[PDB]
């Protein structure tokens, strides 16, 4: 998506703004855009609540630093958020939720370090310990804002190849060129308003494919920062 | 071996790749037993929770994707254990979602109109039946991130597709022992989502839990990487 | 009471006929439909679909598995010296068995078509140097050495100038049998170190290159069978 | 319990709550048993008056309406006690209303022309009929507030149905026991007047008598009207 | 001779087929029909009729039941105190068990849609006094109190104007599973009094109200199964 | 080979069912019918006598 050589922007969103590269390589998740969800009995005795206040603006998480051994890491939405802003007081005094989002990760590293994220997002992240029957606890299935690293990034922590997850809306940074990548993700669910506290309609994860690599002397992590923003988000909240 | 001879210069038909065909096909999905005496059996009934994770096969296919609607045909093969037939009258009931099941050879279960059931002999050709997408969502699905209300993790009670009730037919007790083969045939398919192919082997049919201390990998391994 | 014959087939149950079954619930109404993005309608879609291979599998790469995903590159390597190699042979075991194509073959008997096999460089944006991709068509020879493969069907790469770059097996076809074996029509593939690896002072003296492959529009398939995948 | 998660966005189709998909489904109405001889048996014949007022589920269902039209179908399911068929012949004889009712294993009454009869040999598939709307008035009614002329209370014979003469084939005795079960199915129901429902345990068929000794409150009770 | 052959299903019997039977009486003709009021098409045209609930269903109120289809207000009662609560669960046991709605849902699996709860104040003409109604949403918090009820869903009912109120659940759902447990996404209706009971000399210092519920046209069921309501 | 299934009722013989027995004999011409005075269409003709 963004990498050098590209005029580089100031994109404004209420009350926040990043100095993100204009790269007009953007991933569209499964071929469609954020939208606002079709009428449904629900929402018709009860329309649905779109804050356009605090909640649409750019969400900038902690960053991430990236060693040699980091293994990856991973975030479960709309959990991340959940305890985040607006957009968690909204998202949870409100029973229903729905939106999509415009996800961006960046890197920032000299032109003398090497090394390749995977970067997707994939519905429904189930995750499974290394057994006897056992469902994984509370805080590494609903990570929140902070995220978890990934123990087994060969089978992605669910008995499922790595190796495969390209058949996902995925973007590849290779500090060698781009250095940052963006995500449209529309609403994935079997229901039009699920529940934005129970459920995470998906996951996203940033895995390095090709280890992090420099010469000692230069800075030994590398930031990794995610910024999130929400498009066409509701709420219901039947009352 | 590699015998590189006979080379297909003819495109083949795009029917076969598609999801229809792909997952078409009747299958056993269940063998139930109920033989005269001996563990499981002094009742003289069987409750069947319509399972798809029954056999790994069928299992592995559809976790290919995320969601899936679909319509399903049921076809029953009875016979004794070593398969003959004899004239029997069998009683199979539906029993719909959040509906009361049999507990007993007689529960007023059987009788209960709304539990749709089917009568048939043994000698009778195999009973068939067409069960719908009873899902209250738009579609099943295989995996559910959250929570339904943590050991109650992932489980979707969304997908719930009802149960057999098998049993013989009479106040008494039948004198043949029984084993009837289940086979289902899914019609309508429709998937979205398509997801990462299995790679490890399966432990539980309620989540995807792999043996960690045995992680095995997707392609054999060589010697050389120029070692051809 | 007209006039009917049961011809032979009666009463049988073949679990390949399509026929209709009675509904269980005539009175029920399934919950309706949404709309759901992602949705697939012939897994050649998903085919066509680029996953990686597991170009370096080696026997000592079984436990650290990631490491199967990339292979190397060094200064070392001489100028001329063979890189790596393998066949183009997704339905059998090798490094195909960790792309999502390798496995959806596994689930057919016959199959042909293109393919396009990538290779992504990822060291450091300060190095440079050339190599060559050659594809050994079937039934060829194995190069040689790097001269006796640039008079076969190659790409030369420099990596300082593109960080990927793709190739195209032009055919294959596999017709299976039983006797297990393979009546596949598959050719080779050789990475050569056309120069060596240049690099200045600060950059890591090796770097990867992450090799991802994929059908393209004309490749089919046809013939169900359950895989050999699972246990 | 009350889990509050999963709400159901979509409308439900009217067509499920419409009284024809409420009252249809076949159902079990009564079940005879002519074993060859204990009590009640060394006869060989059954009468059994077409009564709907058999299974209070079913009862309870009608008593919604006043007044009530309808076709019905009738399927008779035959085995032996334990569920085993035998090649015996069979014969099911049906009385209509204000006709001579059998009284003997061989009473002229089956001969009658007039009373159609139905045979079938017990390896046959069960046998199926429809029974129209044999009442007098324009509906049957389920309550009648007047006297038909006190003992004689409220009992409507303008809902007289009619009568099952059941029997086996032939001048001896058969040397089967028989149990057949009776499924009996409303086809075009029209219903008028709907009227408060059902809230004491039924004590008899003909009447709505309740046990005023003990009467039940029709909603759990609680604490306070606070504590919820 | 028509060639044919039997499919899987000959000869069984599925008490959900719908067929047609042979005419046990073919030259009989049915008493024709006539026309009678009332007639009734769709058990919906029911559920939207108002029946009363048991909000006062108190254990001490058994031994004389009438008692519980009212439930009382006085003067004693101080301003802000709560009168009563219960939650809006049609298909549950509980208050609703004795309205037409409450005891149809039992007939069914699932179901959804707005229902509207009226209240009705039979005191003496010559008392006036507010009562706070409150709805508290699905997975909502119970009203703490009257301040933290007046700022969620509510209607002030001063019963000196009006003698009778009605409030409108917006949406409930019911998704029954056994295990047994009610998916039922509902909320819960809060009595305060906004003000204290008052009268002028002569009527009576107890009134009482009335309650009653049924569906609004948008409310559906689908799924029939044999009810848990006799013995 | 057409596809079809033995619903409940098969076999049984209804003593008031309307069906087609075969003709015993299909080369035979009945006596045709001639004209005679006195004709009745419906005993109802009979009960207003």
């Amino acid at each position: 998506a963004c990498g050098y050589s590209d005029r580089v922007a100031q994109l404004t969103i209420g009350n926040s703004t990043i100095t993100t590269q204009e790269a007009a390589n953007i991933v569209i998740a499964y071929g469609e855009w954020p939208e606002y969800c079709p009428d449904t009995d629900a929402t018709a005795v009860d329309k649905p609540t779109r804050p356009d206040v605090s909640v649409n603006r750019f969400f900038t998480l902690d960053t991430k630093s990236w060693a040699k051994d980091s293994k990856g890491w991973y975030w479960k939405f709309p959990d991340v958020l959940t305890e985040v802003g607006v957009f968690g007081q909204n998202a949870q005094f409100h029973y229903l939720y729905r939106s999509g989002f415009c996800v961006h990760v960046q890197c920032n590293a000299s032109k003398f370090h090497q090394g390749a994220l995977l970067v997707a997002v994939l519905p429904e992240y189930v995750l499974g310990t290394i057994a006897e029957n056992s469902h994984p606890p509370y805080a590494t299935t609903q990570p929140g804002q902070v995220g978890a690293v990934l123990t087994h990034p060969y089978v992605l922590d669910a008995g499922i190849p790595l190796s495969q997850l390209t058949v996902c809306p995925h973007q590849w940074i290779n500090l060698r060129t781009n250095n940052c990548a963006t995500i449209i993700v529309p609403y994935m669910n079997t229901v039009p308003f699920d529940s934005a506290l129970n459920h995470c309609n998906f996951g996203l994860l940033v895995i390095p494919v090709v280890p992090l690599d420099f010469n000692t002397g230069a800075t030994s992590e590398i930031p990794i920062t995610v910024t999130i923003a929400p498009m066409c988000a509701e709420f219901a909240g039947l009352r | 071996n590699l015998i590189e001879t006979r080379c297909v210069l003819n495109h083949h038909s795009t029917q076969e790749t598609a999801i229809g065909n792909f997952f078409s096909r009747a299958g056993l999905v269940s063998i139930i037993t109920m033989p005269t005496t001996g563990t499981q059996n002094t009742d003289g009934y069987v409750n069947w929770d319509i399972d798809l994770m029954g056999y790994a096969q069928l299992r592995r296919k559809c976790e290919l994707f995320t969601y899936m609607r679909f319509d399903a045909e049921f076809t029953f093969v009875v016979a004794k254990p070593n398969g003959e037939l004899v004239p029997q009258l069998l009683q199979y009931m539906y029993v719909p979602p959040g509906a009361p099941k049999p507990t007993s050879r007689d529960s007023f279960a059987w009788q209960t109109a709304t539990n749709p059931s089917v009568f048939v002999k043994m000698t009778d050709p195999p009973a068939q039946v067409s069960v719908p997408f009873m899902s209250p969502a738009s579609a099943y699905q295989w995996f559910y991130d959250g929570y339904p209300t943590d050991l109650d993790y992932g489980q979707c009670p969304n997908n719930m597709m009802g149960t057999f009730s098998i049993r013989t037919v009479g106040i008494e007790k039948s004198p043949h022992s029984i084993t009837l083969r289940v086979y289902m045939r899914i019609k309508h398919v429709r998937a979205w989502i398509p997801r990462p192919l299995r790679n490890q082997p399966y432990l539980f049919k309620t989540n995807p839990n792999y043996k960690g201390n045995d992680i095995k990998c997707t392609s054999t391994s060589r010697d050389k990487i120029t070692t051809l | 009471g007209i006039p009917t014959e049961l011809k032979p087939g009666t009463n049988q149950f073949l679990t390949t006929d399509d026929g209709v079954s009675a509904p269980i619930l005539p009175g029920f109404h399934p919950t309706p439909p949404i709309h759901i993005p992602g949705e697939v309608h012939n897994l050649l879609e998903i085919c066509r679909v680029e996953t990686i291979l597991e170009v370096n599998n080696l026997k000592t790469n079984e436990t650290t598995p990631m490491q199967r995903l990339c292979f190397p590159v060094s200064v070392q390597s001489k100028t001329g010296e063979l890189c790596a190699a393998f066949r183009a042979d997704p339905g059998r075991d090798g490094p195909w068995q960790s792309t999502i194509l390798g496995q959806l073959c596994r689930y057919y008997t016959q199959w042909s078509g293109s393919l396009e096999v990538t290779f992504m460089f990822a060291g450091s944006f300060m190095a440079t140097g050339k190599m060559l991709i050659a594809y050994t068509p079937p039934g060829g020879n194995v190069p040689a050495d790097r001269i006796t493969a640039m008079l076969g069907t190659h790409v030369i790469w420099d990596f300082g100038l593109q960080s990927s770059v793709t190739l195209v097996v032009p055919w294959i076809s596999n017709t299976h049998y039983r006797a297990y074996f393979d009546y596949y029509t598959t050719g080779i593939i050789t990475i050569w170190y056309q120069t060596n690896y240049v690099v200045p002072i600060g950059a890591p003296t090796t770097a990867y290159i992450v090799a991802l492959a994929a059908a393209q529009d004309n490749f089919t398939m046809k013939l169900c069978k359950d895989t050999e995948d699972i246990e």
